């Protein structure tokens, strides 16, 4: 049971990534449209903001940089920031309460040295005390529903049982 | 008519261990996905292949393997054993942040 929920005012899922490296696009869409309060923010127009040489045929496999988080941002009228490490509960509540996005950056769990690491982006929403302990609240673009987090935690357990680790985020949309 | 892409996996049999085979033998066969109406044909093929990718890793623990294409270094696929009829396909981009859906496929015939 949710005894305090505090969520980005006009967030909504409103598209969902599948076969694409456009998660980045995905995550900055939907904290936009949220923090912008419109529907006019989407994966796929992002993409192609970032990427205006790359083919139609090509474009499913980019995948975007911290720079351009950063510079599609400032295109858009946001003041974006890296922080390392994971948001407190009281940052993000402020934060959140504030109508400010957070993207997080994440990497998958490697088992040794020679398996690479694979990165994916996704957006915070908000936190929430469920059953007395701090959460944040975020969204994967892999799915068409909400996930929680323990707040004192880094590692996130995706879907179709993929561990990632999040290791910091892109602060300000 | 489906969308038909084929996976020339090329490795020496002799350089793994009973474990890491199996594992690989997994993906071996034809699979599709309706909704993107597209077809994986994996095979075990050799150095005369067309349609070649190499082997990155394998994870005996989690039962995945990961590879890549000559044509395009720069997206790594993911191979994920989900049952006996699925498999799930992923793909990364090397560089940058970007990792797509696992997609489901399921075993053709
Ligand atoms: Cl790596
Ligand atoms: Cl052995
Ligand atoms: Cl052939």
């Amino acid at each position: 049971q949710v005894q305090y929920e505090n969520t980005l005012k006009n967030f909504k899922i409103r598209e969902q990534q599948f076969d694409n490296s456009w998660c980045a696009g995905f995550s900055m869409a939907a904290l936009l449209n949220a923090t912008k309060n419109t529907d006019t923010y989407n994966a796929h127009d992002i993409m192609r903001t970032l990427y205006p040489e790359v083919s139609e045929q090509d474009l499913p496999n980019c995948a975007t940089f911290p720079n351009q988080m950063i510079e599609y941002g400032k295109s858009q009228g946001r003041d974006i920031h890296y922080q390392e490490g994971v948001p407190s509960y009281n940052q993000v509540d402020q934060l959140t309460k504030d109508n400010v996005g957070i993207m997080i950056l994440a990497q998958s769990v490697s088992q040794n040295p020679n398996d690479p690491h694979l990165g994916h982006a996704l957006a915070v929403v908000g936190n929430a005390k469920i059953n007395d302990q701090e959460k944040l609240i975020y969204w994967n673009p892999w799915d068409t529903e909400l996930s929680i987090q323990d707040a004192d935690s880094s590692l996130l357990h995706l879907s179709f049982n993929r561990d990632y680790n999040w290791y910091g985020s892109m602060i300000g949309y | 008519m489906y969308q038909l892409q084929f996976i020339n996996l090329v490795y020496d049999t002799t350089k793994l261990t009973h474990l890491e085979q199996t594992n690989i033998n997994l993906f071996i066969g034809n699979w599709s996905n309706h909704q993107l109406q597209k077809s994986i044909c994996i095979r075990h093929g050799d150095d005369t292949s067309h349609n070649q990718y190499h082997i990155l890793f394998i994870d005996t623990a989690h039962q995945r393997i990961k590879f890549s294409s000559f044509d395009n270094e720069e997206i790594i696929y993911i191979l994920d054993y989900d049952d006996t009829q699925h498999i799930l396909m992923q793909t990364s981009s090397k560089q940058g942040i970007g990792t797509s859906r696992p997609i489901v496929y399921e075993r053709l015939v």
